[PDB]
């Protein structure tokens, strides 16, 4: 069926033998191209770990992960970062932002290891800035700004260089209301008009039962796999 | 040595 | 203990090997380093003093009162009165020549001492330095020379060997000419340093008087202190008690640029040592700066228990300072198994290096010595431990005024 | 474009501005670093100038270089003085050198005879005293004594002087008999230095007529050197056929190669400063990726290569070592040539000058492109753990 | 009425200007000696933030807090010091233990911080421990004990030298029924026979219904205050 992304046994062992709890064996998912995939769950549940381990940053200890014939761990670690700068969009729970660097070059920095060419890139950020509004906060330092602000640069950055899956843990957890409408309109017409697959954790139930899959991992066992269309 | 320079006839004999 | 034990549940408490113990490793490599080097410095320094005390100082005259017009008619009452000024231990006569030692077709220019052998046995420590001799068959009137061994090995010549002595002996009259060639006999070699050897070379008093033609006269007078340091007042002192018309001189007046540079030199090693002791305490104010930014939550703990403001202080004073001890002691080790072993150290190191160090005869001893006085092992480990305090009092001053949850939140 | 690892570099190296203490914690390494160039560069500019006085007072009075013949004395027909041509040689001129033994009527004393034609000047020429040095005529036998040499022999202007030289002796059944002649002294030569003690001028007829030498010929050609102390160097050379190069290295060279290990000591005794400064930039490192490390993981879930984490932790750990290096360099060059001005305001120990500075500049380059060196050394290592370490495992 | 505290008009702002909230305006508590009050809400409406203040870490925005007469902006902060080490005990959130010593010593830490002599503290630490049954761990690593027991270690810490002022921010949260009835048990005698005063803040309505007093911080305005006794 799937050709694009085969992931087969994906799973994780950092301890000796015998002390490894028995929370998941032979577990394998579906991920298709195109579809905005949603999990659910409760924090703390181990959901942070597979998708740190779906980010290429680490090698699995058991199972494959291949597109099209190619495995990771035989390819070259430059291809693994051009995979994580032009291909995959990934937010961690925290803000995790840099406070050497300003908002601005925070928010380039994914274009600035890009390697490309600084003219067009700023005029696409001053023409981003002048749409969203946000001109005024230019020079000044992140630890001085609020939680909202700063994890909506965190999102933002993440949706510079437009990745064909954006991963967001909980991205309006530390958002209020203020700030979580316009993320939620944002994340709107991007699904409609630019269709890049996010990958949304999210604790409500009202907010992720509207979305057509929904895949659930609790206690480690395929329970809830749900696909409406 | 090096500081070898020291005056080689300081003694003035009183 | 005293409830400042945190500090060393702070010091061993250490997780996640590599680079967070490398760091302390590598503080204790910088402490250890400059501590044991400064060490080694100033015990071989002190191994220097210790020579020059014994081989030169003790053999030279440590005063010297030589007539300028005529030789000395009243040297008897001179010496009487000189022996007993205070501050002056012994007291002997001598007459300096100077002539041209021949033997085996080799020559050379040489001063030539003469002085009698019972009153230069109290006056100095030289003949306890003469490799080998007759000490009971030396004596006047037997045609006897003893020679350095750096002239001894310069004429090809060695013990029992007789040689060729050639005096001017230069008169207002028609004697000036035909120089008196006299003959010798040696009799031992001397091993003093490695410049003293080159130009001493002895006869007795009564030969160099008889070799002359002159009275019951000497060329000077030499004079051994009890105390040295001071010996220019107080020669001055004894030769005023004689005739003003002599010259005094001291052998500070060429032996103290020893004593400058053997001074200088320690000062120099102790505030270069200095130096890469306060490199090494930049990185213990690095250390103890993170080790405040890591334990923040735990001196906030400490903190809402109702610690003092100048607890935490003393908590990270006291890490700094065993931060301190832990790489002096591990330095102090090699300083005293250094120090004590130096000399085949040094040994050995010429055996894999073939050069030569302390040799060549423009220093005063062809090896290099060593003596651990423990009171500079002290003053060492104290300054080490002050410059670490001193490191250390800053970083717990800032440790002392934050509050994490005021700060973050 | 440059490398985007340097502006990270770059920036993590100033902020945190609302403490103004993290910054000087980072900037201990460049202090350090700067404090141990500067002890180097001070240190041995004066040693320097110790040994460039020493240079001048005694190879700068003696003869710095001797070309002479491989068999007995040289003939100047035969090698001319045109042909005397080398590298680092700036002047030649004829001289006869020889040990002597100079008998008085009051003492004796061993020199070294310098025989030179008067029409030339030489170094010892302005410090003559009341003594003309053409006056130095052939067959008058005019020698002109340092004046701590006639303080030794015990005579002064117009006395004469027996001169003597062993190695021109004559043997016959009554012995070995030197050459042997009588000088005239007309003054002496006050230098205040240790050539003074045993070098005496001659005319070099009389000197070469001495030494049992044909008529008309010397024992060489006396060649100055720009850098004498690198005469090893220039002991390599290709010199003209027949002839032999001698130096001061048979005289005075075990004393100047004692300075310079002496020099070359308190070279490696300052040294360890920045070697120790080395090891704390080790220390920054290891502190500051733990400090950094939450960040790091950020530029990895990014495009930036491990092999470029490398990089921008080994450029922050060289900008820190080149700044030192080179401010320490700078303020090492300010002190320097400056210390004869301080050193007034105070005590003085010394007598004469107060402390000779010699900087040279190639010295300085070395010792502070050896310092970049060893900071990039150490800076290696730290900067491949955090490559080759994943965040995961720190925080796990 | 109380006189060792006196609070007027208690304010907290933890904000600079422009984004700063108005929400709390006017608002003072009645802390009586001997009572324990219990303080319910839910969770980001200043529940924390305020037990914070009480225990002298940071000074008031607004507001006056007087100690038998003297000012606390002018008070040495050695009197502070002195005062939560002898007479206020102060409990936190989280854990907040300290990795590097034992049980045994996190417990005698309060009484080393007051210069108290050896021997008194090591007599209340062996009776401690031979009361109440902790002799099994005499094998296992502080570090690598489970929550409830470091919970009430820390309990235990605060309950060192019976302070006047007992404060639990949720002191029952890591703390199962097997631990939260004896828990309860040894705060009846504590009150009963010490007498001191706690101040419990905990979220469960329910468990917090049976607190003997409950004090309601809703809407700005006191509305329910309730004291059955
Ligand atoms: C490692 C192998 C062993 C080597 C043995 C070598 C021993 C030689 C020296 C012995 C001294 C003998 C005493 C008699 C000396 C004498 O008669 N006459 C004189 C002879 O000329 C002494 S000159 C003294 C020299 C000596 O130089 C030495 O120090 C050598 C010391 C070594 C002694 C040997 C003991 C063992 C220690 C070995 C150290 C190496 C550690 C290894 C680390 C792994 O000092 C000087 O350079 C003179 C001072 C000139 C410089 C003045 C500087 C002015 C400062 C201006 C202010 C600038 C600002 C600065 C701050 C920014």
């Amino acid at each position: 069926n799937k050709i694009l992304l085969q992931c087969d046994n994906l799973c994780k062992r950092y301890q000796e033998g015998s002390v490894q709890t028995d929370v998941l064996h032979n577990v394998s998912f579906s991920v298709g191209e195109g579809e905005m995939m949603a999990i659910v769950g409760s924090s703390g549940s181990g959901k942070s770990t597979l998708l740190h381990l779906l980010g290429g940053l680490d090698t699995p200890t058991s199972g494959d992960v291949i597109f099209n014939g190619q495995p990771m761990s035989k390819l070259s670690s430059a291809a693994k970062a051009e995979l994580r700068n032009q291909k995959l969009g990934f937010i961690y729970q925290f803000h995790h932002l840099l406070p050497d660097f300003t908002a601005l070059e925070n928010v380039a920095m994914p274009l600035l290891i890009g390697k490309k060419k600084p003219a067009e890139i700023n005029s696409r950020a001053l023409e981003m800035l002048k749409a969203v509004g946000l001109d005024h906060r230019a020079n000044h330092r992140p630890s001085e700004l609020s939680g909202g602000e700063r994890q909506r640069v965190a999102i933002a950055r993440a949706l510079v260089n437009n990745p064909r899956l954006v991963l967001a843990d909980e991205p309006t957890g530390n958002l209020d209301a203020r700030n979580a409408d316009s993320i939620f309109q944002l994340l709107g017409e991007l699904n409609r008009l630019q269709g890049t697959a996010f990958l949304v954790v999210t604790h409500d139930l009202q907010l992720a039962k509207r979305m057509s899959r929904q895949l659930e991992m609790r206690d480690g066992r395929l329970t809830a796999e749900l696909s409406l269309m | 040595s090096m500081l070898s320079r020291s005056p080689v006839e300081p003694v003035q004999s009183t | 203990p005293l409830s400042l034990l945190i500090g060393l549940r702070f010091s061993r408490g250490r997780r996640r090997g590599g680079m967070v113990s490398l760091i302390s490793v590598i503080s204790t490599i910088g402490i250890a380093l400059g501590v044991a080097v400064l060490i080694v410095g100033l015990s071989a320094m002190n191994g220097f003093e210790r020579e020059l005390n014994n081989r030169i100082l003790a053999v030279v005259p440590h005063g010297e009162i030589e007539a300028v017009d005529q030789p000395w008619t009243n040297w008897q009452e001179a010496l009487d009165h000189v022996q007993k000024v205070p501050g002056i231990a012994a007291a002997a006569p001598y007459i300096n020549f100077t002539g041209l030692v021949e033997s085996g077709a080799n020559l050379r220019a040489i001063q030539v001492k003469g002085v009698n052998p019972q009153q230069e046995q109290r006056l100095s420590a030289l003949p306890s330095f003469v490799q080998g001799d007759a000490w009971r068959n030396f004596k006047a009137g037997e045609q006897q020379i003893i020679i350095g061994k750096g002239v001894a090995d310069a004429l090809k010549v060695k013990q029992g060997d007789w040689v060729s002595i050639m005096i001017p002996n230069s008169n207002p009259e028609h004697k000036l000419m035909q120089p008196k060639r006299v003959r010798l006999h040696v009799a031992g070699i001397l091993q003093l340093s490695g410049q003293l050897d080159h130009s001493f070379a002895m006869i007795p008093l009564a030969d160099a008087q008889q070799y002359l033609d002159m009275g019951s006269s000497v060329s000077g007078i030499a004079l051994k202190m009890t105390d040295v340091f001071n010996a220019n007042k107080l020669v001055r002192d004894a030769g005023e008690v004689t005739n003003s018309y002599v010259y005094i001189k001291s052998w500070i007046g060429t032996y103290g640029y020893m004593y400058r540079d053997i001074q200088m030199i320690r000062a120099i090693m102790y505030l270069a040592m200095v130096l890469v002791i306060g490199v090494a305490c930049f990185n213990i104010v690095s250390t103890l700066v993170m080790a405040v930014k890591d334990k923040s939550g735990d001196i906030a703990v400490l903190r809402t228990l109702g610690a003092k403001d100048g607890l935490i202080r003393a908590i990270f004073v006291w890490y700094g300072l065993l931060a301190g001890l832990f790489g002096s002691l591990c330095g102090v080790i090699i300083g005293v198994v250094v120090s004590l072993q130096l000399t085949p150290i040094i040994e050995w190191i010429e055996k894999l290096i073939g050069h030569q160090f302390l040799s060549s005869d423009i220093y005063f001893i062809d090896f290099l010595p060593s003596e651990l006085h423990w009171l500079d092992v002290f003053y060492v480990l104290v300054t080490a431990l002050l410059l670490s305090l001193l490191a250390s009092w800053y970083p717990a001053r800032r440790a002392s005024n934050i509050d994490p949850a005021r700060v973050l939140s | 474009y440059q490398p985007v690892a340097l502006f990270i570099g770059l920036r993590y190296m100033r902020g945190r501005a609302a403490d103004r203490f993290g910054r000087f914690v980072s900037w201990l390494s460049t202090i350090g670093i700067t404090l141990g160039v500067m002890a180097l560069v001070t240190v041995l500019s004066v040693m320097n100038g110790f040994e460039r006085e020493l240079q001048n007072n005694i190879l700068g009075l003696m003869p710095q270089a001797i070309l002479s013949s491989e068999h007995g004395s040289l003939n100047p027909q035969q090698l001319p003085e045109t042909a005397v041509k080398l590298d680092g040689v700036n002047r030649v001129a004829p001289i006869t050198t020889g040990d002597v033994v100079l008998q008085s009527a009051r003492s004796v004393a061993v020199g070294v005879m310098l025989g030179i034609d008067p029409a030339q000047k030489d170094p010892l020429t302005p410090y003559l005293v009341n003594v003309k040095q053409t006056d130095l005529e052939p067959g008058k036998y005019n020698v002109i004594l340092g004046e701590q040499l006639a303080s030794q022999l015990g005579v002064n202007r117009g006395d004469q002087i027996r001169v003597m030289v062993p190695s021109a002796s004559q043997f016959t059944p009554m012995g070995r008999i030197p050459s042997q002649r009588l000088f005239n002294v007309i003054g002496t030569f006050a230098a205040n230095s240790e050539v003074d003690g045993y070098e005496m001028l001659v005319n070099i007829e009389d000197a070469s007529r001495l030494m049992r030498y044909p008529a008309g010929n010397i024992t060489g050609w006396r060649l100055w050197l720009d850098e004498p102390l690198k005469v090893d160097s220039l002991s390599q050379q290709k010199l003209p056929e027949g002839s032999k190069w001698q130096d001061w290295r048979d005289r005075k060279g075990e004393l100047f190669q004692a300075v310079r290990m002496e020099k070359n000591m308190m070279g490696l005794l300052l040294s360890l400063i920045v070697a120790v400064a080395a090891f704390n930039i080790i220390t920054s490192l290891g502190l500051m990726v733990m400090e950094k490390q939450g960040e790091v993981a950020i530029l990895q879930t990014q495009g930036l290569t491990p092999r470029q984490i490398m990089m921008v932790f080994m450029v922050q750990g060289a900008s820190a070592g080149i700044i030192g290096a080179i401010l320490g360099a700078a303020l090492g060059a300010l002190l320097a040539s400056q210390l004869n001005n301080l050193m007034p305001i105070i005590g003085v120990l010394l007598d004469g000058a107060a402390l000779p500075v010699a900087i040279e500049p190639l010295q300085v380059i070395v010792i502070a492109l050896v310092a970049m060196a060893i900071a990039l050394l150490s800076t290696l290592y730290p900067s491949w753990r955090a490559a080759a370490t994943q965040p995961a495992e720190a925080l796990r």
